[PDB]
């Protein structure tokens, strides 16, 4: 069935918490 | 029939394709006056085109599904006289006028200036060079056993590896 | 669609603002001196 | 030297005009007749661009505005 | 700059330094050659990358050679 | 002497060159010490800046 | 006419000739021999 | 001063906008940036490896989000027949009312974008039924592009940074590669497709809440110990089966039926599982080939060294060749990208002939779209192995350690390579023209019957040995009394044979003339394509109108007009040649596949078999007739869900001609002009006041011909997209 | 060889206006001076564009970059037969004397030049790149 607005934020927080280790693995590959 | 094709003698899309072309040129024949000139060419495109498809089929083409002759290329008895006669004829002839070009600069590569012989073709010295094409391959295959066709890798220039 | 509102959320952002701050940032990065 | 080319070259244009062309017939019937100054051998099959353009005559339609041409200047 | 570079090929024709259009060549002496002198290249900092030098070398393979590179302002060809 | 004879057919061993592997007549040859390529080669076609001459050293010119 | 025949038998001219000759031999043969696909043998 | 090319030096002191644009071109050419060392050059290329995976998995998972929370995967499923999938929604505020209604398709409650990549009936194929299943994997695959960050910011770390030793360490990594990476991923494969996506297709509901009590085999691993593994293959399902349903199931779970699936179109799931076992199987037995560890297997350099005729024909043989690989990374990524774009290549050709999922040989769109894609993929891949092969020559091949080995032997005999490679392209493309030319000609004077029509015999009478009876050739399963037939007929050939002689599916096409001469084009684009990329390779280091081109490197403009002129005499520009060529094969690749599958799809295959014989036929009945509801996508009368293909349409054109541009005028004039701009902006008052750090120059040659490119091929592509999508979905047919 | 100094009290040529000449490069980085001495009022053409009137005597005209003073100066030596010599002249004040380093024009061989970039072998003989792998310089630099 149709995802609800709770599985919607679960996916939301993760995809921020990748970008965060992308960032910090770019960070990593600059120096 | 190598490859599914009917002979082009019992086939109804030849047959179909000979009586729309008749058909058409008939019709094109019909504004004309029969003694004019248009009416005269006209009658000779169609007499030109009977013939043509009468030719066509008494050679034992193949047509496929419709009216289109198609050629067999591998080396069949039955279809020699598609490419592999033809095919012979044009290499002989190929080999002649290469032949007869490299003898011709070999001819005159001794001459003092070579390049003026290049721009400006010595008629005589072409001519009976030309002459000698006629049995280019006896003389191709004396010139490779005989090692003075192919030049020795020693004296050809090459680039830096 | 569950959350209709958020693509009228997001789109605006990633086509206007990211482009914004990212450029901003990229052309003040390429012009330091050091 | 190149006014005699273009001298050559309206020579031609006339001379097409006075044998490869309908210009008599486009005469008698200009809005009907298609001009036409040139006629193709035929060897190939390219006999078939000789349409049909009117006036008992078979051949390329011409668009260079010659037949025009020649009817105002009273030929 | 540009890195320009000098070969014992040369035969000091000079030639090279004639077309120079911002005097980055010159002739020294030298006694590898008829001519007694060889190119230099002492202010390669002014050389725009042309290789019309490189065009006026008449030997088989430059003496002279051009390598390009750094692309500093000189180099460019800027007035502004 | 240094090099080949004056007027003598050598080829070329400079892989550089554009007349690598080709016949050339020898014009002169220096005998000033210290000269590195004295030998003065004349070939009958052009390179591509259009010269038929150049300078060999006698090491890399062989005779025919 | 050593003149002539030299620039008669120069590049262009020749090719000229050359090239003329064997289009008509082809579109003779073609007026007496058209539309053939197979080589009849 | 440490401006943004911080890898550079010289481009940090260039005071000119060339200082950003190569700052931006150069930033992953990891060898060329300063002070760098192969310990840190390796590591670098590891992580970002690892970022690339990241961004993989995350492409992937947000496919599978947006196709969880905007499609109708599951309307598509229970009537896939009749269902448009749906890719994502639309949210652009410069929609009109016709345009927001133009674009409400699959059921869907706003404009929605129609998707042609396959994945509704890759995932149904594999068992993911709902779309709580595609949001579980979707959230599983930003785990995993997470866990890949991590390792990749890990292995960067001091204490767990790989040394260069590690990195050259060959076979270890191709045993773990061989045995685990195929092999071992393979075997896990096949026991999804056992455990998940095969009862799944017979109406069994597995998942991980069940998978130790759903049972995949009534008798579950005796038979598989006990060596009678028949068993598994005893219940195969019938023809009457119904995808996804119980009726008409069987118990088989390794079945070597061959064919297709009556109802679907594509191949069996058992085949499938009993393939990828098959080849982990073989693949984990040969990844213990070479010696690691343990004192047994092969010693590679060694066995390169061994592998030398006597004779002397190949000179040295192979000796040198593993140091030669194994020091240069350009050499490996040169054999990576052919392998890879010759699989690529294979991929587009076994997915439209052998369709893998359900009801995907239906879609016709999407048929097209895959072949399409990866056909250029295929293309881009192989002229980046060619270019990475030149690259490898210039930078990484060492005369000294490969004396007289197979790589000397190249060099040495390039010319006669060369030569013969521009012999093939010119007698290939002579002819083929010529052919087109003539039978041209003869249509336009009436006298079709005049065409040099030649059969391809050969690739008929492979179809023949491969069990099709329409030529009547009667060989090599085409015949009863053949000894292949009677061993073939007990396995496969009931299955294979039904397929191959059904003509309504794209299994072994009919062929004829028009098809004899558009493989002939094939061939004179891979001969063309191969000429250039192998005479930029080879003539890389050096050649008679500039023997030093080694110490200029791999893409510098040019060696100035001495010498007659010398544009495009680097290798670089032998790869910018070739992509021409290759866009040009990969075009007519592509016309071909389009045409011949528009023809059969309609059902009036006659079309093609009488027009694609001469190129008239090409422009009228392909280009010209096929996109009369294209640039009909927004007319003054209306506009339709085309509108957007037809805008793609005219902007891949616009870029097109943009490229064009780029590639014809070449740089002084634009110099100039921007001497008289930057004089005008410092005379212009209340704009003098602004003034820009980096001075203004044209662009450079190399950088122009690299952007003509880009322009050119992003018009190529997105103009072909268009052109095909739009000509399949307009007409579903 | 003493370098000359640049004289300030030097008249420049007669010259009309062009749109062609200094702009905010010689303001903020750097331009160029070149002098030379005429026998008479004649007119030349300028190398960014235009004619003009050269005095009778001293000269000093400005120009923004090297490559118009060598122009000029080789037009004048070819044409007018006229010795030339050009500075280059920064913001700070600060006047190098660049064309004539020894007072000798570069084309004549002079005694006490130095040899810069002079390789001792064939330019066929160079090092291959790959030898030269991870180490930060040229095959041209040995
Ligand atoms: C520049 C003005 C001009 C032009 C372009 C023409 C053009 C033409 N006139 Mg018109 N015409 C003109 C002035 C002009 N005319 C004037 C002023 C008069 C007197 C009022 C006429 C009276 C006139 C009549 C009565 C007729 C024409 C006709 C024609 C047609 C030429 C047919 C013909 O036999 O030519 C070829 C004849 C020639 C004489 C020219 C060829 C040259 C010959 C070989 C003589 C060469 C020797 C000559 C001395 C060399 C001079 C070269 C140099 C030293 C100057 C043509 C449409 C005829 C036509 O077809 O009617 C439609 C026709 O019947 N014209
Ligand atoms: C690379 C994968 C990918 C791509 C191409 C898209 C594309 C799109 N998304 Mg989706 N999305 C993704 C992954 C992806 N998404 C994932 C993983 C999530 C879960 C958080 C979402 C959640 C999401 C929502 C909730 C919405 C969209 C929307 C959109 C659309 C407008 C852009 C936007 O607002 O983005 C917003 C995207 C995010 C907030 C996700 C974060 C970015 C992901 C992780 C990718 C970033 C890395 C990727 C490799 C790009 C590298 C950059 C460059 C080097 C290529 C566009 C069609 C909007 C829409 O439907 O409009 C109609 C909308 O409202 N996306
Ligand atoms: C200058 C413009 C011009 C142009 C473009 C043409 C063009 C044409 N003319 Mg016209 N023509 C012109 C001027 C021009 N003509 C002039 C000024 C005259 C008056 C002399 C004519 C008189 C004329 C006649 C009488 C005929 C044509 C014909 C033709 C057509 C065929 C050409 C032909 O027979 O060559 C054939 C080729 C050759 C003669 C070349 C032979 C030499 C080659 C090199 C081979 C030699 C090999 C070996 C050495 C022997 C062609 C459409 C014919 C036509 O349309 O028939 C329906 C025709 O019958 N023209
Ligand atoms: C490659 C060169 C070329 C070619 C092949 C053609 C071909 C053609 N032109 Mg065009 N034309 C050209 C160049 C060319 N033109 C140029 C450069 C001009 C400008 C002077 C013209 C002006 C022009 C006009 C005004 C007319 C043609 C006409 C024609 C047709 C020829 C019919 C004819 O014989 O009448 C020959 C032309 C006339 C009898 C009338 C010409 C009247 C002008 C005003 C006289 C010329 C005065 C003077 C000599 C030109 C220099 C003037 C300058 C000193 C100020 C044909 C389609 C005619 C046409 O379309 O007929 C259907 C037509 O009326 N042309
Ligand atoms: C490479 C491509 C190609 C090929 C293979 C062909 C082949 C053919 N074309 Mg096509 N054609 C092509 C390109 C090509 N053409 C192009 C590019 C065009 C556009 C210009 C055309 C336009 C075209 C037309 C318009 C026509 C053809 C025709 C023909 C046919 C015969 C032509 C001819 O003169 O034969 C006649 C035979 C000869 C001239 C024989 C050669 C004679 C020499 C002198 C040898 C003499 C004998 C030798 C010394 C001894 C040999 C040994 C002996 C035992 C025999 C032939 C099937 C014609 C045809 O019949 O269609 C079917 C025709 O009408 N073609
Ligand atoms: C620019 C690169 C590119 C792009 C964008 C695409 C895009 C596409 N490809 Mg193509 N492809 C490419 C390059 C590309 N391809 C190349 C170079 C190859 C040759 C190898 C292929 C071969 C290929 C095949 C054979 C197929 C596709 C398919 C697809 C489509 C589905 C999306 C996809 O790949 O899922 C993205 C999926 C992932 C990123 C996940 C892949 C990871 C796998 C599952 C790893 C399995 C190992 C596992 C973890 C081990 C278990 C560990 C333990 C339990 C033992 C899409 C149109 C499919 C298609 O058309 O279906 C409709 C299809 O069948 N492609
Ligand atoms: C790496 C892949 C993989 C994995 C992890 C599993 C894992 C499992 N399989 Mg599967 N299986 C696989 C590949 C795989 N299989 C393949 C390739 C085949 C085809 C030969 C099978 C055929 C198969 C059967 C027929 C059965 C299992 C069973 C099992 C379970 C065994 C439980 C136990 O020891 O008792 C376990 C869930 C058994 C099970 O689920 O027992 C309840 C069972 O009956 N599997
Ligand atoms: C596994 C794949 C792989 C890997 C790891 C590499 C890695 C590398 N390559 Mg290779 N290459 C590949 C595939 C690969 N390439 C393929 C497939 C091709 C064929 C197209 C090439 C062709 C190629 C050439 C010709 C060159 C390299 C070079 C390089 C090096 C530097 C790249 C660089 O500067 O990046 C920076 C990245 C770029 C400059 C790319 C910018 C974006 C391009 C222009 C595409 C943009 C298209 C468009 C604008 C975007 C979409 C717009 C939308 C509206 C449609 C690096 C070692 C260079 C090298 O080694 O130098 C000596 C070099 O000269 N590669
Ligand atoms: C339709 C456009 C077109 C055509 C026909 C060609 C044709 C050719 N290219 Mg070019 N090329 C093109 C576009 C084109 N290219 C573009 C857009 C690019 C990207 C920049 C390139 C880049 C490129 C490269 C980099 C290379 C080629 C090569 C080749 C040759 C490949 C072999 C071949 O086909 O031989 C058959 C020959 C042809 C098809 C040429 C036409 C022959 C004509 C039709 C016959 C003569 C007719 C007639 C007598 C002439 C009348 C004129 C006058 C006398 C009246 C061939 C000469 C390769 C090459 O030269 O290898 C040998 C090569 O290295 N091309
Ligand atoms: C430049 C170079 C490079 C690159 C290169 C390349 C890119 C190449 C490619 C190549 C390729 C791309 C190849 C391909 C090949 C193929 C083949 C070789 C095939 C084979 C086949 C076979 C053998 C088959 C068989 C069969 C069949 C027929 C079918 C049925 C089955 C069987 C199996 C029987 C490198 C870097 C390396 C280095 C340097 C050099
Ligand atoms: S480098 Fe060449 S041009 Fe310059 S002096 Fe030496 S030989 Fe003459």
């Amino acid at each position: 069935t149709s995802i609800s607005d709770s599985q919607i934020i679960v996916a939301l927080v993760s995809a921020f918490i990748t970008g965060i280790l992308a960032l910090r693995l770019g960070k990593s590959l600059y120096q | 029939d190598v490859a599914g094709l009917t002979p082009c003698k019992e086939s109804k899309g030849f047959a179909k394709r000979q009586k729309q072309e008749i058909k058409k040129l008939e019709g094109r024949l019909k504004l004309y006056a029969p003694d004019s000139a248009p009416a005269l060419a006209i009658n000779a495109t169609i007499e030109k085109t009977k013939r043509r498809f009468e030719f066509y089929g008494n050679q034992g083409l193949l047509c496929g599904t419709d009216g289109l002759p198609h050629l067999i290329v591998d080396g069949d008895q039955a279809h020699l006289g598609e490419f592999v006669y033809p095919g012979l004829v044009f290499l002989y002839i190929a080999g002649w006028i290469g032949w007869v070009g490299r003898a011709y600069l070999i001819d005159v590569r001794t001459s003092k200036k070579p390049t003026e012989k290049e721009i400006i073709i010595d008629v005589p010295l072409a001519l009976r060079i030309m002459s000698k094409g006629l049995t280019w391959p006896v003389a191709a295959i004396g010139e490779l056993r005989s090692g003075k066709l192919v030049e020795k890798s020693s004296n050809i220039t090459v680039s830096p590896r | 669609m569950t959350a209709s509102y958020l693509p009228s959320i997001f789109v605006p952002l990633i086509g206007l603002v990211f482009p914004a701050i990212t450029m901003a940032s990229l052309f003040i990065y390429i012009e330091q001196d050091e | 030297g190149q006014l005699a080319v273009i001298f050559i070259w309206l020579s031609g244009m006339y001379f097409h005009g006075a044998r490869f062309s309908n210009y008599e017939a486009w005469l008698s019937d200009p809005t009907h007749i298609k001009p036409s100054a040139q006629v193709v051998w035929p060897i190939v099959g390219q006999k078939i661009l000789n349409g049909d353009v009117g006036g008992g005559f078979q051949g390329i339609q011409i668009t260079s505005g010659f037949f025009q041409l020649w009817r105002a200047s009273g030929i | 700059a540009h890195s320009v570079k000098i070969y014992d090929t040369c035969i000091g024709c000079t030639q090279c330094v004639r077309a120079c259009p911002t005097d980055v060549l010159e002739m020294v002496p030298w006694d590898g050659c008829k001519a007694s002198q060889i190119a230099s290249a002492p202010r390669t900092e002014d050389c725009v990358g042309c290789k019309r030098c490189e065009s006026a070398c008449p030997t088989d393979f430059l003496s002279v050679r051009v390598y390009l590179g750094a692309e500093t302002t000189r180099s460019m060809g800027l007035a502004y | 002497v240094i090099g080949p004879k004056r007027g003598s057919i050598v080829k070329v061993l400079r892989r550089e060159s554009y007349w690598f592997n080709d016949t050339g007549k020898v014009v002169a040859v220096d005998q000033a010490p210290g000269v590195r390529y004295p030998v003065v080669v004349r070939f009958d076609k052009v390179n591509y800046a259009g010269v038929s001459t150049n300078n060999y050293s006698p090491d890399e010119l062989e005779q025919s | 006419m050593q003149d002539v025949k030299t620039y008669l038998s120069t590049a262009p001219v020749l090719a000229t000739l050359w090239f003329g000759f064997l289009a008509g031999l082809l579109i003779e043969i073609n007026r007496f021999f058209p539309d053939a696909l197979v080589l009849p043998l | 001063a440490s401006r943004f090319p911080k890898f550079s030096r010289g481009l940090s002191q260039d005071p000119t906008t060339r200082r950003i644009w190569f700052g931006i071109a150069t930033a992953h050419d990891f060898e060329s940036h300063d002070d760098m060392t192969e310990e840190r050059l390796y590591q670098k290329i590891f992580a970002s490896h690892f970022g690339q995976l990241a961004i993989i998995f995350l492409w992937t998972s947000g496919n599978l989000f947006h196709v969880a929370w905007q499609g109708n995967f599951e309307a598509w499923g229970q009537d896939p027949l009749h269902v448009r999938p749906i890719a994502h929604a639309i949210w652009d505020p410069h929609f009109g009312q016709p345009a927001v209604e133009a674009f409400t398709r699959g059921g869907a409650s706003g404009p929605v974008n129609i998707a042609y990549s396959g994945v509704y009936q890759w995932w149904y194929t594999i068992g993911l039924r709902t779309n709580q299943d595609l949001y579980g994997g979707s959230i599983f695959l930003l785990f995993v592009s997470a866990l890949f960050l991590i390792a990749g910011w890990l292995h960067l770390q001091p204490k767990w940074k790989p040394s260069v030793s590690w990195f050259k360490n060959a076979e270890s990594r191709l045993n773990h590669h061989l045995s685990g990476l195929f092999g071992v991923s393979s075997l896990a494969w096949t026991g999804h497709l056992v455990h998940v996506a095969i009862p799944e297709s017979r109406g069994e509901h597995v998942r991980w809440n069940n998978l130790l009590t759903a049972l995949p085999h009534p008798q579950g691993l005796g038979p598989f110990f006990a060596g009678q593994w028949n068993v598994y293959a005893q219940n195969p399902d019938s023809n009457s089966h119904l995808f996804g349903t119980s009726e008409g199931a069987g118990t088989a779970i390794l079945t070597f039926l061959g064919g297709f699936h009556p109802q679907t179109q594509s191949l069996w799931l058992t085949d499938m599982a009993h393939h990828h076992l098959a080849i982990a199987v073989i693949f984990i037995i040969a990844g213990h080939m070479y010696r690691t560890n343990f004192g047994i297997g092969h010693s590679m350099k060694e066995i390169l060294e061994a592998h030398t005729p006597p004779g002397g024909r190949l000179g040295r043989g192979h000796k040198g060749l593993y140091d030669t690989i194994n020091n240069s990374l350009h050499f490996q990524l040169g054999l990576a990208l052919a392998s890879l774009g010759v699989i690529t290549s294979l991929v587009a050709q076994h997915m439209y002939s052998l369709p893998p999922y359900a009801f995907l040989a239906q879609d016709f769109t999407t048929q097209a779209a895959l072949y399409t894609h990866h056909q250029y993929i295929a293309g881009f891949i192989m002229t980046g192995a060619f270019a990475h092969g030149a690259i490898f020559f210039i930078r990484d091949y060492n005369p000294e350690q490969n004396k007289d080995n197979v790589l000397a032997r190249m060099l040495e005999h390039k010319e006669a390579i060369i030569s013969h490679l521009s012999w093939a392209s010119l007698f290939l493309g002579f002819h083929t023209l010529g052919l087109y030319v003539h039978n041209d000609v003869m249509l336009a004077f009436g006298t079709p019957e005049k065409q040099i029509l030649i059969e391809p015999v050969f690739a008929q009478w492979i179809q023949s040995a491969h069990g099709k009876a329409l030529y009547g050739f009667d060989v090599l399963l085409s015949s009863a009394d053949s000894p292949a037939f009677n061993a073939g007929q007990t396995l496969w050939l009931p299955g294979w044979l039904d397929a191959i002689n059904n003509n309504s599916n794209s299994l072994f096409l009919t062929i004829g003339p028009g098809d004899f001469l558009v493989h002939h084009a094939i061939a004179l684009g891979l001969h063309t394509t191969t000429l250039i990329l192998v005479k930029g390779a080879l003539d890389a280091r050096g050649s008679k109108l500039m023997p030093d081109k080694k110490e200029f490197g791999y893409s510098f403009p040019c060696d100035g007009p001495g010498r007659g002129g010398t544009c495009d005499i680097s290798a670089w520009d032998a790869f910018y040649l070739a992509v021409f060529w290759m866009l040009n094969t990969i075009g007519w690749v592509t016309f071909y596949w389009h045409w011949k599958h528009i023809t059969l799809w309609q059902g009036n295959v006659a079309q093609f078999n009488e027009s694609s014989t001469y190129l008239m036929g090409w422009l009228r009945d392909y280009l010209w007739l096929n996109s009369s509801q294209l640039i009909n996508g927004y007319n003054p009368f209306g506009m339709n869900s085309l509108s957007v293909w037809a805008w793609m349409f005219l902007f891949g054109h616009l870029v097109w001609a943009t490229g064009f541009m780029f590639l014809i005028s070449w740089r002084g004039y634009w110099q100039e002009l921007i001497e008289t701009l930057a004089w005008a902006h410092e005379r212009t008052p209340l704009a003098n006041l602004v003034r820009w750090k980096d001075k203004p120059v044209a662009l450079s040659i190399v950088q122009a011909r690299l952007v003509g490119l880009a322009h050119f091929s992003v018009g190529y592509i997105f103009t072909y997209a268009a052109f095909l999508i739009a000509s399949t979905s307009g007409k579903f047919g | 060889f003493t370098p000359p100094t640049l004289n300030a009290d030097t008249p420049a040529p007669i010259f009309g206006g062009s749109t062609g000449g200094l702009l905010r490069k010689a303001q903020v980085e750097e331009f160029y001076v070149i002098t030379w001495e005429s026998p008479k009022e004649q007119i030349f053409e300028m190398p960014t564009g235009g004619a003009a009137i050269m005095r009778s005597g001293p000269n000093l005209l400005k120009l923004a970059r090297k490559e118009q003073c060598l122009a000029l100066g080789a037009r004048l030596r070819t044409k007018f037969k006229i010795q030339y010599q050009f500075y280059r002249v920064f913001p700070n004040g600060e006047v190098q004397y660049l064309h004539p380093k020894d007072g000798v024009y570069p084309e004549k061989v002079n005694a006490g030049r130095t040899a810069v970039g002079v390789n001792n072998r064939s330019i066929g003989q160079n090092a291959n790149p790959a030898e030269l792998k991870f180490a930060h310089k040229q095959a041209y630099d040995l």
